[PDB]
RNA sequence: GCCUGUUUACCAAAAACAUCACCUCUAGCAUCACCAGUAUUAGAGGCACCGCCUCACUUGUUCCUUAAAUAGGGACCUGUAUGGCUCCACGAGGGUUCAGCUGUCUCUUACUUUUAACCAGUGAAAUUGACCUGCCCGUGAAGAGGCGGGCAUAACACAGCAAGACGAGAAGACCCUAUGGAGCUUUAAUUUAUUAAUGCAAACACCUGCAUUAAAAAUUUCGGUUGGGGCGACCUCGGAGCAGAACCCAACCUCCGAGCAGUACAUGCUAAGACUUCACCAGUCAAAGCGAACCUCAAUUGAUCCAAUAACUUGACCAACGGAACAAGUUACCCUAGGGAUAACAGCGCAAUCCUAUUCUAGAGUCCAUAUCAACAAUAGGGUUUACGACCUCGAUGUUGGAUCAGGACAUCCCGAUGGUGCAGCCGCUAUUAAAGGUUCGUUUGUUCAACGAUUAAAGUCCUACGUGAUCUGAGUUCAGACCGGAGUAAUCCAGGUCGGUUUCUAUCUACUUUAAUUCCUCCCUGUACGAAAGGACAAGAGAAAUAAGG
RNA sequence: ACCCCUAUACCUUCUGCAUAAUGAAUUAACUAGAAAUAACUUUGCAAGGAGAGCCAAAGCUAAGACCCCCGAAACCAGACGAGCUACCUAAGAACAGCUAAAAGAGCACACCCGUCUAUGUAGCAAAAUAGUGGGAAGAUUUAUAGGUAGAGGCGACAAACCUACCGAGCCUGGUGAUAGCUGGUUGUCCAAGAUAGAAUCUUAGUUCAACUUUAAAUUUGCCCACAGAACCCUCUAAAUCCCCUUGUAAAUUUAACUGUUAGUCCAAAGAGGAACAGCUCUUUGGACACUAGGAAAAAACCUUGUAGAGAGAGUAAAAAAUUUAACACCCAUAGUAGGCCUAAAAGCAGCCACCAAUUAAGAAAGCGUUCAAGCUCAACACAAAAAUCCCAAACAUAUA
C-alpha cells in the first residue's frame, strides 16, 4: 500500500561538505525560508495538497516567507519535493516602517530595502 | 500415487502375476485377494449374482480398499460402470494396470509416444467421464456456431490427437529405419532377444555382451526401449543383440502393437532368441502368449521359423539351458548362436590362400572375421580360415584376382 | 466446502487513548482477550471491556502482574516461571482530576 | 499483474528514469594507467 | 405407412391425422341432439386392412454391391426389451440401384425472345446527421475515408462489379434480465362460486338452506447469488488468516465451528456515563442507589402483525435465517420491454494448452551427443488448436461446409542453387537460400476432416469475419410438423438417430474493371560413371507432350 | 476563395464513443415538471393570530417557492363478426374421351389441389406466374340460403381455421391500464458539486448511511512534539491511531433537500487464476469520467491546473541506447605388459600402490584398441520468423 513517507532524521543532518557547498554556517542559522512551489500538487496525495494549501503555496513560482522553526520545517519536509527552499537574506537588515514600501525580493533571495530602479 | 488394491481374480499363478503387476507400480499394495469362479466370463457382471453379492459386501466391508484390480484382459464400459457403482471404488483391469506401469516407466520420447498410442483406447473409453466437468449445459439452443455438439467436438479432438500421435510414430519409424541403415550396410548380424515379461532378456544380454551399463530391474516391463548392444561370439564375430519389450498374456494386442514402430527392429533382425522362463510354472502359456504376440506383430515367417530358444533361470530348477545371473550355459548358447548366425546371415566359413603382400591380409581382417591364419613362408603366403559373407567374398575376389 | 467466516469486525480496541479526559462510566477500551489490564479507577465488564470508574485522564503503563491466588492457571504459570522473572502487563489508569468535593459555608449559626 | 512476474515487468516511467539516473558511474582515472610507466 | 383419403390458407403433404377391421368402457331408455332410434343399438375411446403368433432391438465378425462406399442390402455372434411378426397392392413419402438418357458435368459455345443500353413520353421505393466521401501501416470503444506517420491526388460524366461503407430492411426470433406477460401440464398455493351425487334440516318426489364427496374448472405464482445462464453449491451467526501495528475491509477465497449445554433462582428493581458490526432495527458494558447475601461458554438466534393466557408470559430449522399468512413445472406455439450491463459466431487480451527454434551433453544412433534424434530441464519466438476474459457489436457483425474468385506469410510439398551425411550409384534424411510458377480426379459421408481407388514432380502448413451468402448453394446444425431411444405424472425436454422445412435487396459513396511461363516424359550420354552383385547416375544434346498466358 | 498551420459532427448511453453503439434527409408548426407536510424569505398582528371551526410555552395569518412526455405484450365488461375459413342443415349443379365393368378401379380433359424446380420477393399477386405433378364417379368439387361466436365455436389434432397479422378474433369502454425497462425531456449567465457501507424475492430498483447543495448557530477544524496503544509468536513492513505547538481557516451543530449507490486504468500490499489476460476480488494513493502541454494517434502514464484580450516573456514534462567469438609451436626413449584382476585385459573394464631411469615423461588427462598396436596431452629442449505495403526524411566532427 502507498502510505505517507517517514523521512529518516539522518537526511536532515548537514555535513561539513554540505555547508561548504551551499554556503551556510551551522551556527547562526537563518531565520526565514523563502519557499516557492515549483511542482504541481496534481497527481500527488491529498495530504501533500493540504500541506501546500496550509503553507499558502497554491500559486507556483510565488515566493512565500516562512519561519525556520521545527513545525514549519516538518510541513516543509512533508512537501519538500514540490517546493524550492532558500534562506531569506537581509543585506540591509529588516525593513523599517519608512522603507516598507521600497522593498524587493531579488532572485538571489535578498530582500533589498531600497529599490531605486537606477544603474549602480 | 498410493493405491490399496483388492485383487479380484475371476476363474474359469495368475494371482501371483497380477500381484507382481500391482507391485510394479511403486505405490500400489495388494491388501486383499479374492479368487472367484464363474461360468460366464462375458456379461455385464462377470460373476453370477450369487458370487457378485458376496464380492460386493466383502469389498464394501473392507475399508482399506482404494481400488479393485479385476484380472481380466479388458472390461467393457457397462461392466466397468456396474462394478464401480456396486463396489463404490475405482475398478482397474489388466489393460489399465499395464498401461499405468507403461506410462510410469516410459522415459524416452519414443516410449512416451508409443504408450500414448497405447492409451488412446483408454481415453476413448473414459471420454464421457473426462469431459463431464466441461459440459456446462450449452447446446441445441444456441442458434449460431458449428453444428458439432459437445460430445462430437470432444470426439473430434480425441481423433485429432490420435492422428497427431500416429503421424509422429510414422516419423519415428522412418527415423528408426534411417538408424538401421548403417548396421545393415556393414552386415552386423542382429539377434533380437524376445520373450515373456520378466523372463531375463536384459540379464541375458548383459551376460552375453559383458556391458555394465545394462541394469536388469526386478519389476515387470523394465525395458521399454528397443536397444542394440554389441557382443563377441567364440568365432570372434561381433553380433548385435537387440533388447526388446517383454510380452504379457491376457492383454489386448493393441497395447503391444502400439510399440511396433520401435519393435520393427525385430523384423529386420537376422535371428530371434526366445528367452523361456523355464522355472516359471506357466512357461507353456508364456510361450503361447509370446508366439501369438509375435504373429500379431507380423514378424517374417522365415525368422519366426528359425527362432532359437534358450531356457533361462535354469538355476532355480535339443535346446540350451542357461542361467543369466549365474552364467552357466552361456558358452554353449554362444556356440549355437554362432552356428545360427552362420546359417542365417549367409556367412561362409572357408579357408582362403592369400599372397603375404598387397595388404590382402589386412583387408581380410577389416572386412571379415579371420578365425585363424596358418602361414607358409616357403611360398610366402598364408591360408586364413575366415568367416566371410557373400558380399565380402565378392569384393575380395574382384579386388585381388 | 468452506462455509461461514462472514462475521464482521467487532469494532473493538481502545476508545480513549492516553491523555484523553474521561468521565465516569465511559468505556476506555473493548477487547476480546485481556490485552490491556484494568488499573487504578478502571473497572472490567463481563465482556472484558475497560470503563472509567472515575472522572480523569487515561494513562497507560507497564506494571508487574500478580494474579489472584485462586487464578489457578496464572498461579501455575508463575510456579513454572524461573526465579528472578517478573511478568508485566499493560494497565489502564484513570488519574482523577476533580476532588471528591469541597467544604462550603452553608449557614452562619 | 503480481509484484513477482515470470517476465521482467515494465517499470513505471518515473521508476525507469530513477534507475537510469542512479546508474553506477565508474571512476575515470584521468590518464589511462595502461600507457603510464 | 395396409390401402383411397385429411392436414399446418401464406416456409413442413409426411412416417403425422383419419381409415375399413379388431379391442376396451358406459348406457335398459322415448316427444328439440343421441332419435322420431332401443344391446346385432347409441355414445366415449385405443390401435390400425387381412393372415400368423403372443419373438423383436442391441455387442462384434463376415458376405454381396463399387476400382474405391461413414451409402445400400444379407447373414451369423453377444446382451436388452395380448402387443410382436407378416409388404399383397398402393405412395409427388425417405434411402439404394441396372440400363437408357441427356449441357448436370469434363467445358462451355452459338442463336432467338425478354431483359438490357441509347432516343421520346410518363414517372416510384427503401435509404439519407453533414460530407469538399482516397491507399498503406500504426493507433483507438480493441476490425478507420475522417486520428498519427507516409504515399497518392486537375474536374467531371456513362456502363459494369460487389471487397468495404461493421451496407438497407425489420427497437435480434438465439441467450440473459424484468418481483413484465400469456399458452399448456400438474400429486404448485387457494377455492367450489357451477354442476353431479349423497346426508341432515324444511315441506309434506320437486324446490329451498346447510354440510360432505367428485367432476369440472377459476385466480395466482414459479426466490436470489452466480466469471453469461443451467447443473452443482450457498443464503443466518461466531473464531483465525488474507487484513503483521487504532478501527474498517471482497471473494462460488483458505480453515474451523453454532443453532446448545451446564450451574444457580436477587439469572431482583432501578440508574449516571459510555460502546456499537460502518444506516435503522437490534446488540453490548456499567458507577451510584433500593433490596439482598457476607452467572460459565465466541456464536448457541427471529422483528411487526396475529394467535393462546386472568395476568405474567409462550408461539415459526418464518434456515431464501430484516421474516410475502397461504402458490410448482414447461414453452422449439411463444409474446413484450430491454441488455453487448450478459451468452452463442466473429474480432480482440492471454498463451495455460498447442506449434516452432536454440542451450545443456544424459541417453539412443554397433563405437560416436550434434548424419538423424533426444529425457530431466533452460531460454526464446508464433498466435493456426483446446480454453479462459467478457472489451465493440443483441433499434441484427446472417452460422458450418461447398461453388466462384482468390490476396498474403514462409515455418518449402514440387521445380531452382548449396553444405553435411550412417552421401559407392539410385532412392533418400537433414540443414541454408529461394514464395516467380504449381500444388489432380473420384467412392462413402453436409463433411471441414477421415478411410479407400487411381495418379502426380507435389497433391505443403497457415492467415485472410474459421476470406468470400447486397455473387451462389443450403445437405448438416438451428424455429414452427412428425416419429424412434431415454427423462418426466404430464406439459414438455434430451452433449442420442432421422424425414420435411420462405436465402430479400433496383448500388448513393469507396475500391476496382485490357500490367520474357513452367513442368513432366522418351532417346542419347549409358546399361556408361558407381557398385561384389543386385541396381543404376549425373552434366551437355535431341524429340515429344501437358498446363498457363496471348491470339 | 482555395492553397499554409490547427481541428476525431451532435444527442443519448457508457468505466470509456470519431466510433464500424442509438436517433436524426431537411424546412414550418405542434410536442413534455401538476403538489402537499415541514422548512426558507417577505408582510400584518402579537401572548395572541385567523372573517366561527384551527393553531399557540412567539406564535399565528397571508403571500412567494415546491415534484414531466411517449411506448408495451397484457387483463376484464359489453357489442360485432361463420359473404373468408372449420364443420353442419335444406334443396341444387358438374364430372369429356379411352380401358374396364355395378369398382372410395387405371390412363386422362374440364374441375379441385399444390409435389418439385425456375422466376418473382415494394412482385401481376400482402402467396402469383411457367413448367412439372396428385386426385379427377367420389370420404369428390361447387353455386345458393341458413346454423354453431370467443371461459366460445369448429377441428379425418396441424394447438388447424374462425374476414389478409388466432397459444386464442375484432371494435368500443375501464384506459392517459402498468412498465424498477428504452427513448425524449425546449432561454442566457455564474457558482458549489465524483466519497466508505448496510438491508432488501435484492443487486437493471429503493430506504437508511456516506458524500454533495443551500441557509443558520456556535467554536474549534485540519497539519500534528513528546508520552502512549499485546501477548499468543523466536524475528518481522510501509505505516496507522492519539496528539500540544506551529502553519492555516475551517470544523461541528441546527433546518431543508435532492442526486450519486451496474466504474475504468496506473503505482503499491495482497487473494483467485496459470507468479495469463485490456481478467476477477479487497486495501492505500493517483488520474480519468473537466482545461491545457507532452508520450505518434491516445480517458487512466508524465507536466499543469480557476478560467478574459495581447502580433510580449521565463519555463514545466518532453528526442533511446546499443555491434558482440582467430590463435599456440615443437616433442616423446623408457624400469614393464606395476601388481591383483581376469581368456587377456598391456597408461588406459574394475581395486590397490602410484614409486622410478634418462637433463627431460602421469604406473597416464582424453581418443583408440577383444587384447595389443597406433594418436594426442602433460614433460624436456627454443540468434530467430506470419500473413494488404518497409515505414517521416535524414544526419557520426562549429564550442550547453
Ligand atoms: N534366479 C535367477 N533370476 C534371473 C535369472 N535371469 C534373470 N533373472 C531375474 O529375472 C528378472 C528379469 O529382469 P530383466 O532381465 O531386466 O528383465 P527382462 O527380461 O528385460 O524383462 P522386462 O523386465 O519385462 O523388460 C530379474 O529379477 C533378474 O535378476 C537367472 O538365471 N536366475
Ligand atoms: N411470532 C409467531 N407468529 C406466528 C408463529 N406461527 C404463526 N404465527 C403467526 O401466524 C402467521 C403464519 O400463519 P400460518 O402459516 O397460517 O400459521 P400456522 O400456525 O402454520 O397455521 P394457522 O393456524 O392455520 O394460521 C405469522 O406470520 C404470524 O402472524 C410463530 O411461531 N411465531
Ligand atoms: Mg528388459
Ligand atoms: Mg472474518
Ligand atoms: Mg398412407
Ligand atoms: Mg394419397
Ligand atoms: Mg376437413
Ligand atoms: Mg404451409
Ligand atoms: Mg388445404
Ligand atoms: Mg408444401
Ligand atoms: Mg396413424
Ligand atoms: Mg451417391
Ligand atoms: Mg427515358
Ligand atoms: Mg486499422
Ligand atoms: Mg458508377
Ligand atoms: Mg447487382
Ligand atoms: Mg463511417
Ligand atoms: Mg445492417
Ligand atoms: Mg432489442
Ligand atoms: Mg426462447
Ligand atoms: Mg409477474
Ligand atoms: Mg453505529
Ligand atoms: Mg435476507
Ligand atoms: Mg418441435
Ligand atoms: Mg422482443
Ligand atoms: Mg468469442
Ligand atoms: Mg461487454
Ligand atoms: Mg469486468
Ligand atoms: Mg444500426
Ligand atoms: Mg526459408
Ligand atoms: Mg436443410
Ligand atoms: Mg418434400
Ligand atoms: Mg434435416
Ligand atoms: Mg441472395
Ligand atoms: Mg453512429
Ligand atoms: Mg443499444
Ligand atoms: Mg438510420
Ligand atoms: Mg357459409
Ligand atoms: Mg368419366
Ligand atoms: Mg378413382
Ligand atoms: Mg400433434
Ligand atoms: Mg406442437
Ligand atoms: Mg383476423
Ligand atoms: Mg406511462
Ligand atoms: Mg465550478
Ligand atoms: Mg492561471
Ligand atoms: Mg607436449
Amino acid at each position: 500500500k502507498f502510505t505517507r513517507s517517514r523521512i529518516p532524521e539522518k537526511v536532515f543532518q548537514a555535513s561539513p561538505e554540505d555547508h561548504e557547498k551551499y554556503g551556510g554556517d551551522p551556527q547562526n542559522p537563518h531565520k526565514l525560508h523563502i519557499v516557492t512551489r515549483i511542482k504541481s500538487t496534481r497527481r500527488r496525495p491529498y495530504w501533500e495538497k493540504d500541506i501546500i494549501k496550509m503553507l499558502g503555496l497554491e500559486k507556483a513560482h510565488t515566493p512565500q516567507v516562512h519561519k525556520n522553526i521545527p513545525s514549519v520545517n516538518a510541513k516543509l519536509k512533508v512537501v519538500k519535493h514540490l517546493i524550492r527552499i532558500k534562506p531569506l537574506k537581509l543585506p540591509q537588515g529588516l525593513p523599517a516602517e519608512e522603507n516598507m514600501s521600497n522593498t524587493c525580493l531579488k532572485s538571489t533571495g535578498e530582500l533589498v530595502v531600497q529599490w531605486h530602479l537606477k544603474p549602480v | 500415487g498410493t493405491q490399496r488394491v483388492c485383487l479380484v481374480h475371476p476363474d474359469v499363478w495368475q494371482v501371483a502375476e497380477a500381484t507382481a503387476l500391482v507391485h510394479t507400480l511403486d505405490g500400489w499394495s495388494v491388501v486383499q485377494t479374492m479368487v472367484v469362479s464363474t461360468k460366464t466370463p462375458d456379461r455385464k457382471l462377470i460373476f453370477g449374482k450369487g458370487n457378485f453379492e458376496h464380492l460386493t459386501e466383502k469389498i464394501r466391508g473392507s475399508p482399506d480398499i482404494t481400488c479393485v484390480f479385476l484380472n481380466v484382459e479388458r472390461m467393457a464400459a457397462p461392466t466397468k460402470k456396474e462394478l464401480e457403482a456396486a463396489w463404490g471404488v475405482e475398478v482397474f483391469d489388466r489393460f489399465t494396470v499395464v498401461l499405468h506401469i507403461f506410462r510410469c516407466n516410459a522415459r524416452t520420447k519414443e516410449a512416451r509416444l508409443q504408450v500414448a498410442l497405447a492409451e488412446m483406447p483408454l481415453h476413448r473409453s473414459n471420454l464421457k467421464r473426462d469431459v463431464a466437468h466441461l459440459y456446462r449445459g450449452v447446446g441445441s439452443r444456441y442458434i449460431m456456431g458449428s453444428g458439432e455438439s459437445f460430445m462430437q467436438l470432444q470426439q473430434r479432438l480425441l481423433r485429432e490427437k490420435e492422428a497427431k500421435i500416429r503421424k509422429a510414430l510414422d516419423r519415428l519409424r522412418k527415423k528408426r529405419h534411417l538408424l538401421r541403415r548403417q548396421r545393415t550396410r556393414r552386415e552386423f548380424p542382429v539377434i533380437s532377444v524376445v520373450g515373456y515379461t520378466n523372463c531375463g532378456k536384459t540379464t541375458l544380454i548383459k551376460a552375453l555382451t559383458g556391458d555394465a551399463a545394462i541394469q536388469p530391474r526386478d519389476q515387470l516391463f523394465a525395458t521399454l526401449d528397443v536397444t542394440a548392444h554389441a557382443g563377441t561370439l567364440p568365432s570372434r564375430m561381433t553380433v548385435l543383440y537387440v533388447d526388446t519389450i517383454g510380452f504379457l498374456s491376457q492383454l489386448p494386442h493393441g497395447l503391444i502393437e502400439s510399440f511396433s514402430a520401435t519393435l520393427e527392429d525385430v523384423a529386420h533382425s537376422d535371428l530371434i532368441l526366445h528367452v523361456r522362463d523355464v522355472s516359471h510354472p506357466e512357461a507353456e502359456l508364456q510361450k503361447c502368449s509370446v508366439l501369438s504376440t509375435l504373429r500379431g506383430l507380423q514378424l517374417p515367417a522365415p525368422l519366426l521359423d528359425s527362432m532359437v530358444e534358450v531356457h533361462n533361470k535354469v538355476d532355480l530348477v535339443n535346446v540350451v539351458p542357461v542361467s543369466a545371473l549365474r552364467g552357466h550355459g552361456l558358452q554353449e548358447l554362444k556356440a549355437e548362436l554362432d552356428a545360427a548366425v552362420l546359417k542365417a546371415t549367409g556367412r561362409q566359413i572357408l579357408t582362403l590362400r592369400v599372397r603375404l603382400a598387397g595388404a590382402q591380409l589386412s583387408w581380410l581382417y577389416k572386412e571379415a572375421t579371420v578365425q585363424e591364419v596358418d602361414v607358409i613362408p616357403e611360398d610366402g603366403a598364408a591360408d586364413v580360415r575366415v568367416i566371410i559373407s557373400n558380399s565380402a567374398y565378392g569384393k575380395f575376389r574382384k579386388l585381388f584376382p | 466446502k468452506n462455509l461461514g467466516g462472514k462475521s464482521s469486525g467487532r469494532r473493538q480496541g481502545i476508545k480513549k487513548m492516553e491523555g484523553h479526559y474521561v468521565h465516569a462510566g465511559n468505556i476506555i477500551a473493548t477487547q476480546r482477550h485481556f490485552r490491556w489490564h484494568p488499573g487504578a479507577h478502571v473497572g472490567v465488564g463481563k465482556n472484558k471491556c475497560l470503563y472509567a470508574l472515575e472522572e480523569g485522564i487515561v494513562r497507560y503503563t507497564k506494571e508487574v502482574y500478580v494474579p489472584h491466588p485462586r487464578n489457578t492457571e496464572a498461579v501455575d504459570l508463575i510456579t513454572r516461571l524461573p526465579k528472578g522473572a517478573v511478568l508485566y502487563k499493560t494497565f489502564v489508569h484513570v488519574v482523577p482530576a476533580k476532588p471528591e468535593g469541597t467544604f462550603k459555608l452553608v449557614a452562619m449559626l | 499483474s503480481k509484484a513477482v512476474t515470470r517476465h521482467r515487468r515494465v517499470m513505471h516511467f518515473q521508476r525507469q528514469k530513477l534507475m537510469a539516473v542512479t546508474e553506477y558511474i565508474p571512476p575515470k582515472p584521468a590518464i589511462h594507467p595502461s600507457c603510464l610507466p
